[PDB]
């Protein structure tokens, strides 16, 4: 659990050094960046339930793991998704505040593959479910914001495969 | 047999149709001939049980020594085992026609057998007789030029591929010589 | 004699040979009285002074109808790209028109006018020098990643038929409800936001703000499908620089 | 593996519940060039026919844990995964499924699973092969089609 | 690299395919005759690739987790005036997974 | 272009035969039941204009890419062109059950059309779930099972003049597959 | 030998106990079905001879190497004894089919049928090809759906049976491989 | 009548240039032996793809250090380019054999291929080993001494032609050595 800020107070001090022009360089670089985060941490705050809905409806409805059989057929399973899509959309806010991916996997991606396969929860659907939540949310925080917070859907996306 | 090409999958709960993140574009581009290629495998393994008898009496009648007492091939257990091999090399042969590289071939069946074969007492200069048959015999069905069995076929041409299968033949040849 | 046969149809009418029967009549045209007997056959004919009349000089048409369609292909093959030539090319017009040699569909692109915009804008001039045995490796992948993206298509087709008949004992039990709203229809009443709709909520497209089980696979098809549609060019301007690798050679 | 993995089958034995996978080695796919089992299997090869592929890998899962020492000289059936009936027959300490002749004994798994080794394919019974892609014919003219029917006085004998 | 000038682009045009059809006249062709082809190179020239993608992971580090306090695989610059050495040594260690510098 | 009647004279032609008396049995039964075939084509060509406005905004419902930005559908020069195309198959399929034989479609329609739609950027794809629709509302037209207009015909039997015209859509969809 | 009563003791045998009313029940509803066996085996010993000469030919035009010189049914005793070795394998199934238990069939038939068939040189593959037509027929046969000979009888249901004829030709197919 | 051979080859126009019946009468009355050397060239070109894959494997069969993977007829583009190559100077060895002269050999085919054979990398001294094995087959097959073939031709002697094709092969070994 380290943010950019706590990325580079590891680096610059678990071999002991101490903080010289470059590791103060990303310093700054990432204090450029703290006004666009925060705005992108907001809207995303504010509709939550908007982007996980428009995501399901884009994506993971449409294919007949909805219908009977499939993975998400019973309302006890329906509501495990959007619960389960919330987490995503959630810690991925907080990598995209902290400026580092160490949270995802320390809380997210550690037994989270491995957990699927117990379940039989399909990767390929879920992977889906996450790319299309990250397409809604270049929708709200614009361009760059969406570049910041979608860097770290595919992140989950990569580690979840 | 069944990596020799890529397919789609479509349905849901895959992890391939989604997450997979790669089509094979070595795999997606061997179907483009992919029509002649099932034909010309087609046309070894339904001879194939014609093609072993025939290239192992091939070397017998060219050399009788090996059905000669203390040859290599006079026991039962022996004769069945050359029998075996042929079999086992032209399958191989097979993939590599089929998967369109001969990676499967150097592997599987090449891998260690010059030294499998100088380790049993197998006369290695023989045997490439009975794979340089087997080499004639693939060219003629893949031209479709055999002499007492002919198959149909769709028209065109099937030169690179007879071409292609002889590649094969002088590669398992030299691996054991 | 095959290859002044051609531009005549071109130079003067402004099109293809229809088929081979249209083509076979101005031979004997020919044999009867020659080349200026040839010639006028199309400067006194009835779909000369219809389309072109006597004032206007005569061009390539793009008429919409086609009454074959091959000849469109043909009229394409014919006088393709701005800047090329009649001189010292081959006949090409005899193999088509007897279904022998299809028309490959890079040589139909070179003779249509250019369009700003494609949904695939070609990468023509943005082909790297290589080499004929990495170019043809170039052009099969195309082919090749048009197999597989046909076959998951075809998968999400069988996934809409089936998401249909799914919802279609009750897409059918609610067609002969009575089914009343409380405000949107008549004007007497007041519904707020929803005497349309209100204030950015129509979409990009319509068919986006509908939702339902068969409008969601819909959205997959779409983004399944046009994929697909520009790896075809891909292919095609692959091909295109093989008939110059080849032409050229 | 690699046909697990393309198939989308690989998603269904991750699961938990206790399987009896009878994974054949790839020697059992390199023997797949039978020219009889050729017919039967060479159409699968082809990209869009991963339907039966589906159908023809989920035949070789097995729901429970059927070590080789819990079948000694017992003759037992069970439907796969697929959902058509597979007998597992072990006498003789030669452990049987369908043509499976099984190579290795046991590989222990994750969840209480077991892997055996076996030496071919195991085909599901009533598999018929998919045909090859084929031209879809129409009939060249209308009136050799109106002289194919019988009319009704051809049917009462009244005409030849 | 390409020397071959000296083979321009009429390069494996392959002129004696004759063909005698009988007692009559040679007939010389002019054909190619291209190979078993494939042309075995990587990266072509377009992108081939539909969305279907999330395959990229982090490389392991260990026992730690990726992308782990590798603060001892990252750069740094500087060390400090009153730092003095080690008498043991006990070499190089691994990524001591759990618990960063900030624990 | 060729009938039913120019069908089975270039059949004839083959043998250099006469048109005899045995197959003239079948020609008297096809001109018997052609007073079915001109009401058949009257149920069609009443219902033209809203048969390729129910099949092009029936393609939009299964494909809203089309018209999205950039898309073959999308601005009004191409809707126009595509209801323009979708009224043409119509067409040629109206004079292939007109004239008994599908000899007018196959060659100044169906030839070339696939290769066409490549060059333009047109997918084919939707324009075989295009005149699928077409293919299941002439069916419905020709048996009188329309849902939203019954037209008034004499009693009887159309089912061999439905599976007449639906050979004529799938062989449209099998020249641009 | 044992069978379906004899397979239960040796299975009690080995508890050390009595054959109780638990394991009754496996042979009382055996019993009861023990008109649908004996209805089950009357498929194929009507057909039995007629069901050899379908399944060593089918084998024949699936592989075509066997009756080129060469091969392995290619004289007269060569072919004799492959429709000698087709009935006797279908007469130890018909017997173990009867007996509702595999000991027969795994200590007659195969008792040592794969040392034989390397030691004879016969290929194999086209022997678990014939087997197999053979059990394509019985469970038509026992199902009563076979395309071009139906027998009477009460209605019901086969599946067991089918399924049992399934397991005993794939224990042959399994041990001859 | 030699030019119009000269503009297929060395002017690059017309592709066949195919001698009629009036046209062939004097170019056998300008071509010394021309009865003899028209069957010369018949007796290699019909037999062109039977001596290539001799003598690319032959090459591999004395030499098996190739397709080891880092030899060069590793890798099958490079195996098919070497079977390509030994195709070239096969033909091209026959149009001097037909023309008389190996001023066409050495311009088009054979000048700058020393140079080029460095510049990829291609072992030099196997391409002397390739060449001698065609060196050894066109000897044998215009003599009609081939071993498991014989052609039947008009009676007569010619070595003198059989020395006039040993001049030609070696001019290529000369020139990439
Ligand atoms: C013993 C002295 C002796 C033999 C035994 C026999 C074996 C042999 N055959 C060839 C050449 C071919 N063999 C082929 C195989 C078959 N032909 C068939 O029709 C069936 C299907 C199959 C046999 C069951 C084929 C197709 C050929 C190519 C020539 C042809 O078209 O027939 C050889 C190699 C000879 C050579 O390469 O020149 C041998 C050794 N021949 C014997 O001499
Ligand atoms: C989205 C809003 C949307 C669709 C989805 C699609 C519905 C749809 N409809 C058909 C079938 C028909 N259309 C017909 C046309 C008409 N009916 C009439 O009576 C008038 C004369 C005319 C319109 C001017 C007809 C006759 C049918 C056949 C059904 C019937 O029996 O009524 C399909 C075809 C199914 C397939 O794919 O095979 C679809 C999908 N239209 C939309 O607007
Ligand atoms: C050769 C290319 C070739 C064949 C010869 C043929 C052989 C074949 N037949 C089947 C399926 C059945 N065979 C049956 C056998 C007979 N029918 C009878 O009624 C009598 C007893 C006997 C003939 C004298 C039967 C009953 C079946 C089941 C279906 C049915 O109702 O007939 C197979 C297996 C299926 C297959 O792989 O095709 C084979 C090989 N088929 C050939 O292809
Ligand atoms: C199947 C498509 C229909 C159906 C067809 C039938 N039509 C029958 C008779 C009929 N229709 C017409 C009009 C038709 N003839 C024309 O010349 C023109 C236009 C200029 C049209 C539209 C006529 C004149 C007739 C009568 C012919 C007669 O009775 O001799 C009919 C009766 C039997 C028959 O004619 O063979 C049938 C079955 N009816 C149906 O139920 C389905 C829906
Ligand atoms: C027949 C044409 C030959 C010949 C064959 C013999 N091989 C013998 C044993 C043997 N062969 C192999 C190689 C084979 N097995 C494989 O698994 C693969 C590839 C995947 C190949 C090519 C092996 C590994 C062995 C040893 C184990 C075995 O018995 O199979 C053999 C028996 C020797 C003996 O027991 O004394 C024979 C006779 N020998 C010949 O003389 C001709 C040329
Ligand atoms: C080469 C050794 C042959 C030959 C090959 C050709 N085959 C052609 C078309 C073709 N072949 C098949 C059967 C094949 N495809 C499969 O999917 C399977 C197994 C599941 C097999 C055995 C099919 C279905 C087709 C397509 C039929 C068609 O559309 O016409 C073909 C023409 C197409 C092309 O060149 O790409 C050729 C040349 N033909 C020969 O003459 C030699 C001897
Ligand atoms: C040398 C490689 C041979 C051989 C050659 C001889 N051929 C003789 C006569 C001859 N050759 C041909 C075939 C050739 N001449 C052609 O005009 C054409 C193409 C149209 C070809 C392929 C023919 C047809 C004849 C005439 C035979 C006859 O009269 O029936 C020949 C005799 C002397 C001469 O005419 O020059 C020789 C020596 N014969 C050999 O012994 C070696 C093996
Ligand atoms: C036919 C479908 C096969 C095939 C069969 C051949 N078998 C030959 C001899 C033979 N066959 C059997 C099988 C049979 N007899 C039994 O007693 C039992 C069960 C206990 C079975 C299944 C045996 C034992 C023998 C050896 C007997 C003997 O020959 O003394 C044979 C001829 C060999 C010969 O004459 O020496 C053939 C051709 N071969 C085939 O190609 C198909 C697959
Ligand atoms: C084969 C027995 C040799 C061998 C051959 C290789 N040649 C390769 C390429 C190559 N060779 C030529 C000369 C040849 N082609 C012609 O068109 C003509 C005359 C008409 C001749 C004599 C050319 C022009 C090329 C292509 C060079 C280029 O494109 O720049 C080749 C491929 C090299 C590679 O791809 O790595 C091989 C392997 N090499 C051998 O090992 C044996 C001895
Ligand atoms: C003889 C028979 C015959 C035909 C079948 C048509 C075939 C045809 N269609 C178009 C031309 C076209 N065709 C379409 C069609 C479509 N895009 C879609 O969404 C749908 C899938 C599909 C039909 C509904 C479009 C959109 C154009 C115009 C291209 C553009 O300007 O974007 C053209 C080029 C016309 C021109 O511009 O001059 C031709 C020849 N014409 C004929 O003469
Ligand atoms: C001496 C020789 C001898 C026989 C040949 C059989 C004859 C036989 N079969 C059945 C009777 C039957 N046989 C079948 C079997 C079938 N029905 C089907 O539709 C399937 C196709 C097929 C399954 C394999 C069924 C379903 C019954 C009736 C139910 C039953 O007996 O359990 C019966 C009991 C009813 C009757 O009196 O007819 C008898 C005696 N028994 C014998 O003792
Ligand atoms: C199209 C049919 C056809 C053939 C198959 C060959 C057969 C053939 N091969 C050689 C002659 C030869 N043939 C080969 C080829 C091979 N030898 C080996 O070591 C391997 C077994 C094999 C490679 C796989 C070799 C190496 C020579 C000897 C060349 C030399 O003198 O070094 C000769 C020359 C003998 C003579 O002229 O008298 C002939 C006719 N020729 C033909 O016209
Ligand atoms: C077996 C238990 C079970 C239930 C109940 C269930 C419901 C369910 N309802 C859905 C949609 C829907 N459900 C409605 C329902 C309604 N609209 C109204 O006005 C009414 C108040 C109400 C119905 C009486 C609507 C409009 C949609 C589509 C919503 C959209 O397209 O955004 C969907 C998404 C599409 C689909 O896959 O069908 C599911 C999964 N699934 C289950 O497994």
């Amino acid at each position: 659990m380290q943010d950019a800020i706590t990325s580079v107070i590891n680096a610059a001090d678990v071999q002991g050094k101490y903080l010289d022009a470059n590791s103060v360089e990303k310093l700054r670089g990432y204090f450029q960046t703290g006004e666009l985060r925060v705005r992108a941490a907001a809207t995303i705050a504010a509709n939550a339930a908007t982007i996980i809905k428009e995501a399901v409806a884009k994506s993971l409805l449409y294919s007949d793991i909805t219908r009977p059989g499939g993975n998400m057929y019973t309302t006890r399973r329906y509501a495990a998704c959007i619960r389960d899509l919330d987490y995503y959309l959630r810690y991925a806010t907080y990598g995209m505040l902290a400026g580092d991916p160490s949270i995802l996997d320390e809380r997210v991606l550690n037994g989270l593959k491995e957990t699927y396969n117990s379940l039989g929860v399909p990767i390929g659907a879920t992977i889906q479910a996450i790319q299309a939540m990250k397409e809604v949310t270049g929708s709200l925080v614009g361009s760059d914001a969406g570049k910041e917070m979608g860097l770290y859907f595919d992140y989950i996306c990569s580690g979840l495969s | 047999m069944l990596d020799a090409f890529s397919r789609v999958v479509v349905n849901s709960d895959a992890k391939a149709a989604y997450v997979g993140g790669s089509d094979l574009q070595a795999l997606k581009s061997f179907i483009a001939d992919g029509n002649k290629r099932l034909d010309a495998v087609n046309s070894i393994v339904s001879n194939a049980s014609c093609m072993v008898s025939d290239a192992v009496s091939g070397m017998i009648c060219e050399n009788p020594g090996l059905i000669s007492p203390g040859g290599n091939c006079y026991t039962n257990r022996r004769m069945a085992a050359c029998l075996r091999d042929g079999e086992i090399i032209l399958r191989y042969v097979s993939y590599a026609l089929l998967a369109g590289d001969a990676s499967v071939l150097e592997d599987r069946c090449l891998n260690g057998l010059k030294e499998t074969y100088i380790a049993l007492g197998v006369p290695t200069n023989s045997s490439i007789r009975a794979v340089s048959i087997m080499k004639a015999q693939a060219v003629a069905f893949i031209t479709n030029t055999a002499t007492e069995r002919k198959m149909s076929f769709a028209a065109g041409d099937c030169t690179s591929l007879a071409s292609e299968v002889a590649s094969y033949f002088d590669r398992v040849g030299a691996a054991i010589s | 004699q095959f290859r002044f046969i051609e531009l005549n149809f071109k130079h003067f009418m402004g099109r293809a040979p229809l088929d081979m029967a249209e083509m076979s009549k101005h031979y004997e045209i020919f044999a009867a009285g020659g080349y200026d007997a040839e010639v006028d056959s199309y400067f006194d004919s009835e779909e000369y002074l219809d389309v072109f009349g006597l004032d206007t000089v005569p061009y390539m048409r793009f008429r919409g109808t086609y009454a074959p369609n091959s000849t469109f292909n043909l009229q394409c093959r014919l006088q393709g790209g701005w800047a090329r030539s009649d001189k010292k090319l081959p006949m090409m017009s005899m193999l088509p028109l007897n279904n022998k040699a299809a028309i490959m569909p890079h040589q139909i692109v070179d003779g249509l006018p250019v369009i700003p915009n494609s949904e695939h804008p070609s990468q023509k001039y943005n082909v790297p020098k290589v080499s004929r045995e990495k170019l043809q490796r170039e052009l099969l992948i195309a082919q090749g990643k048009a197999n597989a993206l046909q076959i998951e298509l075809d998968a999400a087709y069988t996934s809409l038929a089936s998401s249909r008949a799914f919802l279609a004992p009750f897409a059918a039990m609610a067609a002969d409800m009575d089914i009343r709203p409380l405000y949107g229809k008549n004007p007497q009443v007041f519904a707020g936001q929803f005497l349309g709709v209100g204030a950015g909520q129509w979409g990009k497209t319509g068919a986006d703000t509908v939702r339902g089980r068969s409008r969601r696979v819909a959205a997959d098809i779409g983004v399944k499908e046009f994929q697909l549609e520009r790896v075809k060019q891909l292919v095609v301007d692959l091909q295109r620089a093989l008939a110059l690798e080849d032409a050229e050679a | 593996v690699k046909l697990l993995n393309e198939s989308g089958v690989e998603k269904l034995v991750e699961q938990a519940g206790p399987y009896t996978v009878f994974a054949p080695t790839d020697d059992a796919f390199a023997a797949l060039l039978e020219p009889h089992s050729f017919n039967k299997l060479a159409t699968l090869l082809r990209p869009e026919n991963n339907d039966a592929l589906r159908k023809v890998l989920m035949h070789h899962v097995i729901p429970g844990a059927f070590t080789s020492a819990s079948l000694m000289d017992r003759a037992v059936t069970v439907k796969s995964l697929a959902g058509e009936p597979i007998s597992i027959m072990g006498l003789n300490k030669l452990v049987t499924a369908g043509t499976a002749k099984v190579v290795r004994a046991d590989v222990p798994c994750a969840n209480g699973c077991i892997i055996h080794a076996v030496s071919s394919v195991i085909i599901p019974p009533n598999y018929v092969p998919v045909p090859q892609p084929t031209k879809p014919v129409f009939p060249r003219s209308v009136i050799a089609e109106i002289a194919k029917l019988p009319t009704p006085r051809q049917a009462l004998g009244l005409d030849p | 690299d390409v020397v071959n000038a000296a083979y321009p682009k009429n390069i494996k045009n392959k002129a004696p395919v004759i063909s005698f059809d009988g007692k009559k006249g040679v007939k010389l062709e002019m054909v190619t005759l291209q190979t078993f082809a494939g042309d075995d190179s990587e990266d072509t020239l377009f992108d081939y690739s539909s969305g279907k993608f999330m395959p990229q992971k982090p490389a392991d580090m260990g026992i730690a987790w990726p992308s782990g306090d590798g603060r001892q695989a990252e750069m740094k610059g500087g060390k400090g005036s009153f730092n003095q050495p080690d008498l043991r040594k006990y070499g190089p260690f691994p990524d001591f997974l759990k618990r960063s510098m900030d624990l």
